[PDB]
């Protein structure tokens, strides 16, 4: 259905008639299939710039008496439904949470035969933790009929057990502040059908049919169409007794009025009984058209079924009638989603879904666009209204009301509707609606909170990190495909803000990610989409850091190739506080050298003399490494500054130990001697001198290496929590805390896990918890190894040696004399 | 072709491709079998090495006095090593390591090789050099060997005419990509290359 921007706005205005929900289903259970039925039926089209489909808009219309059955405030017959896209595998736990956090309802798909799988159960558990209301659809009924050839009663009992399993999970993990939220077929919160053939139904749909021909309000009718209600065909009487007077078995209403009609069609059509089919179709008033009237077998069955019981209608029915609106849901979701006081003005504004109050917009993810390499901020307005041009407070993850850390007060370019793959600019957007934002991707990496109050805290933050802790070397198998790989890496880097493609000094094409799985799919996307050429990929390697933890035993000295220039320097460790400050923007390279110096002196115990003489950061001109000018009366010193800085950028990117980046390394230039003539002190002369002096100084300051460490957060039922510790105990894991969700048997375990111990971690955790555990890990900190990297037998040295061999370097780490002036 | 048998030879930061000590030993032998003799090393940057090995040594304008113009090599690789690198950074300030090249001349040119104790490229030595080669500078189909600077290494200057008759092949001595500006480590010089690096005996007197 095509709509104009005006109609969309009028639709987003009545937020009581909006449905924010997602689909919880295993890929193998026709998740995408049922989703297709919805978009092909109620998908909203709009009467240039494309994006990666993140959300879909659906429109549903109902009757005055249909709306009356809705137990929440409503306004009109029109309904706007936001179908939020979700990951295909639970391994993508971080983005599973992101999807659920911006939703209020959930369509849970389960299989007829296999019932509820372990994955779906785990995800549903998380959804309930977010206080999300579920509606269930039992999919793949076709298999029970065509393959298993079950009886009507068998099929019924199968559904009953399925519904029972689901409600055991619901009653256990649903929050008590929501009331009875279990699903009941007789109440219309459970649908049955087959996405494959495109048909589905609810008890309410059949209740509407028989309501008339039984002279009964459909309320009482559908109460009978499930459970122990029996209509005696001989007496034309209703009963709760499954036997007549003579003790003969009675068929339940569900089997008689619902399953029987379906079973009869399946039997008539699939057995090619050309004489029955017509009579059977007229009976149910199923009209075919020309070409369709010649079909047979599955072909005919698919056409008859999907026009007899259109799948999308059954689903939309439940969604509109039973899934909560933003107004209803936010009333009990606010506290949970606000990392601050519950009686705050903003938290209250979220409970009331107040369009007038201060803006409270949640950014769940950044979406790749065709507008160059820019990303659009995808999220949801919980309070106030977002407007094009409106200047907002962009609060990053580490932001806290009081400090100005992780804060950016900028203006929103354009507010846009995210219609799947397309974008539609609009003026404003009231609270309760999902929306996209333009011109924020340079202040938000992924997640964040947008406000307008100078006292508002962040909303429940989703931990993320861009730090590339794992990487691989990418190489083409056929040398002619080189150009295709070059542009492939270029566009892989644009499809995700957390992916990193660069070139080492040796020319290698490097691809770095945030985790094993993350890097895995990136290399799959690269070899099939962004490049498409056969690739030679090396085994995954963990990124390390080179550091020093003491001052250079002696002054480092290095001469230029022409022997006319000398640099005297000394290396020393930088405090972790300072390194963190630099990585957190507190100490900024782009900052006023005097304002920055005051901060380092006052808050970090630096000599403001030194702090004012910072020449550069590194690597990339912003890393946790510094060059301090501590020379006295050196002529033309400023004329080599650009060369010294350049040398530092290369020195800090690939250290002398084994080619890894430096961290927390401070270099003090003590003295410099230069040739009077500028011809003999250019870049070619100074750069090598500075680099080698830096190396010499580094190796004189007892070198060390640092390893990346994850912070892991795991949800898991008390019963299987034991497996979590079993796995951590052989991964050098370190338990931070164990907390239990009050009332439920769900435990949250947080622990530190070395990145080089995390390979195949989710697989082992899966194995050890029966798939009950829900892993979630983000880069936390760097950890210095105690062992000596210069010792080939030690833990650190063992790592070094392996890397050096792998890079074709000389096995033994070079001595400082190698880079020191040869004399 | 004087590069021996194997794959396509190329120059890289990672080192000279398809060039083992064994292949060098074959290329060297086949050179001598054709009346060529080794006269020293030339260190330069990667693109220059590609130019020299595949296009040949070609005369060009260099930054010195006209009378001393020519192709400069060194008997000791350590000396030539210092020139085996970029002299100019790119936009990002990257200074790559270069490559050591072996220089061969026809033996028919040996009668034009002279040696001196004076320091070359200096006005005080111009007279003695012009005496030995039997004609005014610059050097032509002749060469001069002497200290590059007082009390320093010996350097050889091949007159441009002679330089353009050389055959230049890669050395099995690598430059260090992780120590650009460092000195040649004697331990990194293949023993089997050292064995074929003897220099000819140069004349101390006029022809
Ligand atoms: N380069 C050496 O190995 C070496 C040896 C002894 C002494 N030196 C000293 O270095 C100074 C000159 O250095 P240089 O000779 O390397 O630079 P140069 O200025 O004399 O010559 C310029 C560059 O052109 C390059 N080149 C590229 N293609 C070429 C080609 N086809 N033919 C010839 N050259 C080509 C050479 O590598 C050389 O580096 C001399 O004054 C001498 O004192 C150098």
């Amino acid at each position: 259905v095509a709509f104009t921007v005006d109609q969309m706005r009028s639709l987003m205005d009545k937020v009581t008639n909006v449905r924010n929900m997602s689909v919880i289903a295993h890929v193998d259970h026709g998740k995408s299939t049922l989703t297709d039925s919805l978009v092909q039926r109620a998908g909203i089209i709009s009467a240039g710039i494309t994006i990666k489909s993140t959300a879909i808009s659906l429109y549903s219309e109902m009757s005055d008496e249909d709306v009356k059955e809705i137990k929440q405030k409503t306004d009109g017959n029109s309904f706007l439904i936001n179908l939020i896209d979700s990951p295909g595998h639970v391994d993508f736990s971080s983005e599973v949470t992101a999807a659920l956090r911006v939703t209020d309802g959930a369509l849970v798909v389960v299989d007829t035969i296999e019932g509820v799988c372990v994955q779906t159960e785990t995800v549903l558990r998380q959804a309930l933790g977010e206080r999300i209301k579920p509606v269930v659809v039992i999919n793949k009924v076709d298999r029970a009929l065509l393959e298993l050839q079950v009886s009507k009663e068998d099929l019924y009992q199968t559904f009953a057990r399925t519904v029972e399993s689901v409600n055991v999970i619901v009653s256990t993990y649903a929050d008590e502040v929501l009331g009875d939220v279990q699903v009941y077929p007789a109440r219309g919160t459970v649908a049955f059908g087959s996405g494959l053939h495109g048909w589905a139904f609810t008890i309410r749909q059949f209740a509407t049919r028989y309501a008339k021909k039984f002279g009964v309000d459909k309320a009482k009718m559908m109460d009978r169409l499930w459970g122990d209600s029996f209509f005696n065909p001989k007496t034309k009487k209703w009963t709760n007794k499954d036997t007549d007077a003579e003790g003969k078995p009675l068929e339940r209403a569900f089997n008689m009025f619902i399953l029987d009609p379906i079973f009869r069609l399946f039997t008539a059509i699939m057995n090619f009984k050309k004489d029955e089919i017509p009579v059977l179709l007229e009976k149910l008033e199923i009209v075919l058209k020309g070409d369709e009237k010649d079909l047979e077998g599955k072909a005919l069955l698919k056409v008859v079924m999907r026009k007899f019981l259109p799948a999308a209608d059954a689903l939309l029915e439940m969604i509109v009638l039973h899934l909560p609106s933003p107004v209803t849901a936010q009333a009990y979701r606010a506290e949970q989603l606000y990392e601050g006081p519950a009686d705050d003005a903003n938290c209250i504004a979220i409970k009331n879904c107040d369009p007038k109050a201060d803006l409270m917009l949640y950014v769940s993810k950044m979406v790749p666009t065709s507008d160059k390499g820019r990303f659009y901020a995808f999220g949801r307005v919980f309070a106030g209204t977002v407007k094009s041009g409106q200047k907002v407070r962009i609060q990053g993850p580490n932001y806290v009301p009081g400090k100005k850390d992780d804060l950016f007060i900028k203006a929103i370019q354009r507010v846009v509707l995210m219609m799947g793959r397309f974008v539609e600019p609009i003026d404003d957007c009231p609270a309760g609606n999902i929306i996209g934002l333009v011109g924020i991707d340079q202040f938000l990496l992924k997640t964040g909170t947008l406000t307008t109050s100078e006292t508002a805290h962040n909303m429940k933050v989703m931990k993320f990190s861009v730090s590339p802790v794992v990487q691989v070397a990418v190489e083409v198998k056929n040398a002619n495909d080189l150009p295709k790989l070059v542009e492939g890496l270029k566009r892989l880097s644009k499809s995700d803000p957390c992916v990193l493609t660069y070139m080492s000094e040796s020319g290698e094409h490097i691809v770095a990610g945030t985790g094993e799985l993350h890097l895995e799919i990136c290399l799959q996307d690269l070899e099939h989409d962004h490049a498409g050429v056969p690739l030679k990929i090396s085994p995954p390697v963990v990124a390390y850091r080179e550091t020093v933890e003491s001052e250079s035993s002696q002054t480092a000295l290095s001469k230029s190739p022409n022997k006319h220039n000398r640099i005297y320097l000394k290396a020393e460790p930088i405090d972790e506080e300072v390194s963190l400050a630099i990585e957190n923007g507190i100490i900024n390279p782009r900052d006023d050298f005097k304002a920055r110096a005051r901060i380092m002196a006052d808050d970090y115990g630096w000599d403001v003399t030194d702090a004012r003489k910072i020449w550069c950061f590194g690597p990339d001109g912003n890393g946790p490494n510094l060059v301090i000018d501590q020379t006295k009366a050196v002529q033309y010193l400023h004329e080599i500054k650009d060369s010294v800085v350049a040398a530092f950028q290369w020195a800090t990117k690939e250290g002398p130990i084994f080619g890894e980046e430096m961290r927390s390394v401070r270099v003090n230039i003590l003295d410099v001697t230069l040739h009077a003539d500028a011809i003999h002190r250019g870049g070619g002369q100074i750069i090598p001198t500075m680099r080698r002096a830096t190396y010499a100084g580094f190796l004189l300051a007892d070198p060390k290496i640092q390893e990346p460490v994850f912070l892991v957060e795991i949800q898991c039922p008390e019963q299987a929590v034991g497996g979590i510790y079993s796995v951590l105990n052989k991964k050098r894991g370190q338990v931070v805390s164990e907390e239990q969700r009050p009332g439920t048997p769900l435990f949250t375990v947080k622990a530190y896990l070395p990145v080089n111990e995390s390979f195949g971690f989710t697989g082992e955790l899966r194995q050890a918890t029966g798939g009950q555990a829900f892993p979630q890990m983000v880069f936390d900190h760097w950890s210095t190894l105690g062992s000596d990297p210069l010792d080939p037998t030690s833990k650190a040295g063992e790592i070094v040696l392996a890397a050096r061999k792998r890079h074709g370097m000389k096995e033994e780490v070079p001595g400082w004399q190698e880079y020191y002036d040869k004399l | 072709a004087f590069l021996g048998d194997g794959g396509d030879v190329s120059f890289s930061t990672r080192g000279t491709q398809n060039w083992t000590v064994e292949r060098l030993l074959q290329a060297h032998r086949q050179l001598e079998e054709r009346g060529y003799v080794f006269v020293g090393y030339h260190g330069t940057f990667l693109e220059a090495a590609q130019s020299i090995v595949f296009g040949g040594v070609r005369a060009r304008s260099q930054d010195l006095d006209a009378i001393w113009r020519g192709f400069y090599i060194a008997g000791d690789p350590a000396l030539a090593y210092g020139y085996a690198q970029d002299q100019e950074p790119d936009a990002r300030g990257r200074i790559r390591n270069g490559a050591l090249l072996r220089v061969y001349v026809p033996r028919s040119s040996l009668p034009g090789f002279y040696r001196t104790s004076l320091t070359l490229a200096a006005p005080e030595a111009a007279g003695e050099v012009e005496r030995l080669i039997g004609h005014p500078l610059p050097l032509r189909l002749d060469a001069i060997t002497g200290p590059e600077e007082e009390g320093g290494h010996l350097e050889t200057i091949l007159g441009w005419p002679l330089a353009e008759r050389t055959v230049v092949i890669p050395s099995a001595i690598p430059t260090d990509p992780r120590n650009v500006g460092g000195d040649l480590d004697p331990s990194s010089i293949p023993d089997k290359e050292q064995a074929i690096s003897a220099l000819p005996d140069y004349a101390s007197q006029p022809g």
